[PDB]
RNA sequence: ACUGCAGGGGAGACUGGAAUUCCUGGUGUAGCGGUGGAAUGCGCAGAUAUCAGGAGGAACACCGGUGGCGAAGGCGGGUCUCUGGGCAGUAACUGACGCUGAGGAGCGAAAGCGUGGGGAGCGAACAGGAUUAGAUACCCUGGUAGUCCACGCCGUAAACGGUGGGUACUAGGUGUGGGUUUCCUUCCUUGGGAUCCGUGCCGUAGCUAACGCAUUAAGUACCCCGCCUGGGGAGUACGGCC
C-alpha cells in the first residue's frame, strides 16, 4: 500500500494549491 | 433516362451504420439506399440485418436504372462488409471485381480521446 | 543469409527498382527482417531506398 | 570538420618535433581550432544545443590541459598562451 | 529590429524605435525626391473630410517605381537602402545600368549592392519584377497591380505579401494580406518577395506627441460628446451610447463595400 | 568539390531532341565555376507511380555532377523554379 | 594522432505522400451522426455518401524491434548543408595531465507565461444533451486556450532502473547491436573460436527483512559527492533568492 503514503502528499498539496489560487490576490499578494 | 451497364458500388460500414452508393465507373452515384433509408433507427442501423436490407434496396434501385454488372469498393470496420455484398449478389448485380478502400492515415490527424467507459 | 551480406560491392541505390521490387509488398509496404531475411543495416538501406523511390514515383506510394 | 591535411598545418607549427601530435601545446592548438570553428557554427544556428554542449566539453578539455602545461613549465605555457590567445 | 528605449522618463516608458539597422545614406536622392506639403484632412473645398490629421513632421515625397514597366532587360543594382517617411516599408535606391536612378520597395533580402532584373526571363529572386505569367504559383510577391500597366497596388506596406495560388487560364488567384483570394489579369507584374520592415508593426509609439510627429491627431470618443455633435452623445453620467454604435453621421455598423460593385467578378473569396 | 547524383523529372510535353541543349543551358553555370559533369543520363519518357503535378509520364535524368554544395544548390533552385520539371531528386554518392 | 565503423545525436533550409477538415463544382436523395440506449447536433435551402479539383495545418503508416543514438530530458517521411558524441584497430605521440566535486553554471518532458505568426485534427475551460437522488463527472454534440512555429521565460515530472559518478575483481548459459582478429578459405558458411564496447533474459557464489539483485550487482573493496535520522504539522509558515 505504497500509494496510500502520495495519496497524503497529494492531499495536503492540493490544499495548498486551493489555499495559494483562493489567495492570488491582495487577500495574500499584499502580504 | 440515365442508362449506363457496369457501376461500382461503394459500401461504407461504419460502426453505427453501413451506405451503398452505386456510381457508373466515372464516379457519378445514381443509387444510394442507406441502412437509415431501409427502416431503422439508433443501434439497429449498425446490425447485419440492416446491411443486407440496405444493400439489396440500392440494389435493386441501381437495377432500375439499369445496372447488370458492378464491381465492390468495401471500406470500414463494420460487421456488414459481407451480408452487404452478398446482397448485391443475390438481389441481381453481378459481383465483378472485389477491393478494399479503408483509408490509412499515414499518422496523420490527431485521433479523438479514447473512451473511458 | 543476408542476401547483401552473402554478395558484395552491390550498392543500393533507389535507381535499382527492378531489386527494390521485391522487399516491398503487392500493396507496398516495406516488407520486415523477420521476412527478407537481412541484416539491420541492409534493411535500413533498403528501407531509405524505397522511401527515396517512392518520392521519386519509382515505387508507389499507394498500391493495391 | 579539421581534415588530415587542415591538422597538420597546425601540427607543423605548434607541436614540436615534427612528429609531436599529443604534447600539451599541439591538444591546446586543435582544441581552439575546434572550438573556434565550432564557434562560428554556433553564430550560425543559435539553438543547437547538443554541439554547443560538444563545444562546453572542448572548453573544459583544454582548461585541464592550460592548467597541467601552466604547472610543467611556465615558459612554454607564456610562450602558448602568447601565440594562441588567452583572455 | 526594434530597439527598446529605457523607462527613463513617462513619455519613454514602454516606447520603442526601429534600430534602423537596414538603412544607408541617411540622406535621399534629390533629382527623385518632390516637394509634400500637409493637407489637414481638408480637401479642395477647405473642409476636414478626413478626421484626425494634421500636424506632423514636415514630408519630402521620393518616387518610387511602382510601374517596373520601362526596363525590362536591363539590370538594377540596389545602391542603397533608405528610410522614407511617407511608406511604412523602406526604399531601395537601384542603379540602372543604363544610368537611371529608382527607388522601389524594399523587399526583404535585398542588402546594397545586389542585382535587381525586369521583366519575363528575370530569375525568381527578392526584388525582381516579372509579369504573374512568368512568377510561378505559390511564391511570395507584393507590389502587383490591379490592371496591366496601372502600377502596383497590393501588398506595399511593410511586411505584406500576396502569394500567387494558381494560373489557370488568363487570371492569376491571389491571396491577399487580408486573406481575400482575388483573380487579376496574369499580366499584371508584381515584385518577388515579402515587403521588407516586417517588424514596424511591433513599434510600440511611447507618448501622444509621437503620434502628433506622425501626423495623428486626437481623436474624441462620441460617446462625450453632446447629441447635437454625434449620435452617441448626451447622458448624464457616461453611458455607452444609448443606441447601437454608429459613425458620426449616424451609419450603422455594417458591410460598406458596394454590394454590385464590378470587381465582385474577380473577388474570389472575401477576407474573413 | 563532391560527388553528386541528381535525377530530375521532366514533362512528357517537351520533345527526346530538344531535352540536351535545354540541360546544357542549366549546366553550364554548374561548369562555370569549377563543377564539372560526369553523366547525363537520359532514361527518357517512362511511366510513374503516381499522379504528379497534372502528368502521369515523366522525362528520367540523371546528371552526376561533381562540385561545390553551392553550386549543386544553385543548380537545383534553378532546375526546381524551371517550368519543364515536375521533380528534383540531389544525393551524394560519396559517404 | 591515424585508419576504419554504426547510429531516429543536434541545428538550418527545401521538399514528399497517405489521411482528417474546409471550399468550389459533378452526381444523387432523406437521411446522417452518435450511444449501453438515446438526445443535443448536422440535412432536406440539398446533408451523409461518391467523383474531380483546390486551400491549409499537424503527424510522419509499412521500415519499426525486445533495436539504435543522446549526459539526462529526449530523437525517425525524404534530400542537402553545418555539426556533437561514441566504438574498434595501429602503437605514431604526451607522459598521471586522472576521479569526484561543496558552492556555481549549463541543459532540462509536459503543462504554463510573454510577443508575433499559424490553427487541420484534437481539446482543459465553457455550453447543450444524456445518465443520475444529485452529476459541477465518466458517455455524446459542439468547442476556447493550448497543442504547431520563431524568439525569450519557466526549471518542474512515477525527470524511475524509484539503483550518483569512477575503478578493480568475483561461475556460467542464452539472445541481440557496433567493431577487430585466427581454423576447414574457397569446405564460402558468410558457419566455429577469441577479444573490445554496448544492450536484454536466466542463473552460481555472495548479499537481502523479504521481494529479489546477481560481471549492466542491490556481491567483494577503495575514492569523492548528494541525501536520511518516527509519522503528521510540512516541503508548509517566516525570512531571503529567482
Ligand atoms: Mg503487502
Ligand atoms: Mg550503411
Ligand atoms: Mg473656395
Ligand atoms: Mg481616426
Ligand atoms: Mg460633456
Ligand atoms: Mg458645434
Ligand atoms: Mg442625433
Ligand atoms: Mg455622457
Ligand atoms: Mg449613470
Ligand atoms: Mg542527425
Ligand atoms: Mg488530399
Ligand atoms: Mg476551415
Ligand atoms: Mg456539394
Ligand atoms: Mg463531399
Ligand atoms: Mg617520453
Ligand atoms: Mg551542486
Ligand atoms: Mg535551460
Ligand atoms: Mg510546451
Ligand atoms: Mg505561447
Ligand atoms: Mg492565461
Ligand atoms: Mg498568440
Ligand atoms: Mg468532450
Ligand atoms: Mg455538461
Ligand atoms: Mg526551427
Ligand atoms: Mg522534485
Ligand atoms: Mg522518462
Ligand atoms: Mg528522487
Ligand atoms: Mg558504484
Ligand atoms: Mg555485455
Ligand atoms: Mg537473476
Ligand atoms: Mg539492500
Ligand atoms: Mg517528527
Ligand atoms: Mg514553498
Ligand atoms: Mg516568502
Ligand atoms: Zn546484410
Amino acid at each position: 500500500g505504497s500509494v496510500i503514503k502520495k495519496r497524503r502528499k497529494r492531499m495536503s498539496k492540493k490544499k495548498h494549491r486551493k489555499l495559494l489560487r483562493r489567495t492570488r490576490v491582495q487577500r495574500r499578494k499584499l502580504g | 433516362k440515365k442508362n449506363v451497364p457496369h457501376g461500382a458500388a461503394h459500401i461504407k460500414s461504419t460502426f453505427n451504420n453501413t451506405i451503398v452508393t452505386i456510381t457508373d465507373p466515372q464516379g457519378n452515384v445514381i443509387a444510394w439506399a442507406s441502412s437509415g433509408h431501409v427502416g431503422f433507427k439508433g443501434s439497429r442501423k449498425s446490425t447485419p440485418f440492416a446491411a443486407q436490407l440496405a444493400a439489396e434496396n440500392a440494389a435493386r434501385k441501381a437495377q432500375d436504372h439499369g445496372v447488370r454488372k458492378v464491381d465492390v469498393f468495401v471500406k470500414g470496420p463494420g460487421s456488414g462488409r459481407e451480408t452487404a455484398i452478398r446482397s448485391l449478389q443475390a438481389a441481381g448485380l453481378e459481383v465483378g471485381a472485389i477491393s478494399d478502400v479503408t483509408p490509412q492515415p499515414h499518422n496523420g490527424v490527431r485521433p479523438p480521446n479514447r473512451r473511458r467507459v | 543469409k543476408c542476401v547483401f551480406c552473402a554478395k558484395k560491392d552491390q550498392a543500393i541505390d533507389y535507381k535499382d527498382t527492378a531489386l527494390l521490387r521485391t522487399y516491398i509488398s503487392e500493396r507496398g509496404k516495406i516488407r520486415a527482417r523477420r521476412v527478407t531475411g537481412n541484416c539491420v543495416q541492409h534493411q535500413r538501406d533498403i528501407a531509405l531506398a524505397v522511401k527515396n523511390a517512392r518520392e521519386v514515383a519509382l515505387l508507389p506510394f499507394t498500391s493495391s | 570538420a579539421l581534415t588530415a591535411e587542415q591538422k597538420k598545418e597546425i601540427l607543423r607549427s605548434y607541436g614540436l618535433h615534427e612528429t609531436d601530435t599529443g604534447s600539451p601545446e599541439a591538444q591546446i592548438a586543435l582544441l581552439t581550432k575546434r572550438i573556434a570553428d565550432l564557434t562560428e557554427h554556433l553564430k550560425v544556428h543559435k539553438h543547437d544545443h547538443h554541439s554547443r554542449r560538444g563545444l562546453l566539453l572542448l572548453v573544459g578539455r583544454r582548461r585541464r590541459l592550460i592548467k597541467y602545461i601552466s604547472q610543467i613549465d611556465v615558459e612554454r605555457y607564456r610562450s602558448l598562451i602568447e601565440r594562441l590567445g588567452l583572455r | 529590429a526594434i530597439r527598446k528605449y529605457k523607462p527613463t522618463t513617462p513619455g519613454r516608458r514602454g516606447a520603442s524605435v526601429s534600430d534602423f539597422a537596414e538603412i544607408t545614406r541617411s540622406t535621399p536622392e534629390k533629382s527623385l525626391v518632390r516637394p509634400l506639403h500637409g493637407r489637414g484632412g481638408r480637401n479642395a473645398h477647405g473642409r476636414i473630410t478626413t478626421r484626425h490629421k494634421g500636424g506632423g513632421h514636415k514630408r519630402a515625397y521620393r518616387m518610387i517605381d511602382f510601374r517596373r514597366n520601362d526596363k525590362d532587360g536591363v539590370n538594377a543594382k540596389v545602391a542603397h537602402i533608405e528610410y522614407d517617411p511617407n511608406r511604412t516599408a523602406r526604399i531601395a535606391l537601384l542603379h540602372y545600368l543604363d544610368g537611371e536612378k529608382r527607388y522601389i520597395i524594399a523587399p526583404n533580402g535585398l542588402s546594397q549592392g545586389d542585382v535587381v532584373e525586369s521583366g519575363a526571363n528575370a530569375d525568381i529572386k527578392p526584388g525582381n519584377n516579372l509579369p504573374l505569367r512568368n512568377i510561378p504559383a505559390g511564391t511570395l510577391i507584393h507590389a502587383v497591380e490591379l490592371r496591366p500597366g496601372g502600377g502596383a497596388k497590393l501588398a506595399r506596406s511593410a511586411g505584406s505579401s500576396i502569394q500567387l495560388l494558381g494560373k489557370e487560364a488568363s487570371y492569376a488567384s491571389l491571396r491577399m494580406p487580408s486573406g481575400e483570394i482575388r483573380r487579376v489579369d496574369v499580366r499584371c507584374r508584381a515584385t518577388v518577395g515579402e515587403v521588407g520592415n516586417a517588424e514596424q508593426a511591433n513599434i510600440n509609439w511611447g507618448k501622444a506627441g509621437r503620434m502628433r510627429w506622425k501626423g495623428k491627431r486626437p481623436s474624441v470618443r462620441g460617446v462625450v460628446m453632446n447629441p447635437v455633435d454625434h449620435p452617441h452623445g448626451g447622458g448624464e453620467g457616461k453611458t455607452s451610447g444609448g443606441r447601437h454604435p454608429v459613425s458620426p453621421w449616424g451609419k450603422p455598423e455594417g458591410r460598406t463595400r458596394n454590394a454590385n460593385k464590378s470587381s465582385n467578378k474577380f473577388i474570389v473569396r472575401r477576407r474573413r | 568539390m563532391r560527388p553528386y547524383e541528381i535525377m530530375v523529372i521532366l514533362d512528357p510535353t517537351l520533345d527526346e531532341r530538344t531535352v540536351a541543349p535545354s540541360l546544357e543551358t542549366f549546366l553550364n553555370v554548374v561548369r562555370k565555376d569549377g563543377g564539372k559533369v560526369e553523366k547525363v543520363d537520359i532514361w527518357g519518357k517512362r511511366r510513374l507511380a503516381y499522379e504528379i503535378a497534372k502528368h502521369a509520364e515523366g522525362i528520367y535524368v540523371v546528371i552526376d555532377v561533381k562540385a561545390a554544395p553551392a553550386t549543386v544548390s544553385e543548380l537545383d533552385r534553378q532546375l526546381s523554379l524551371n517550368e519543364s520539371v515536375l521533380r528534383t531528386k540531389v544525393m551524394r554518392t560519396d559517404k
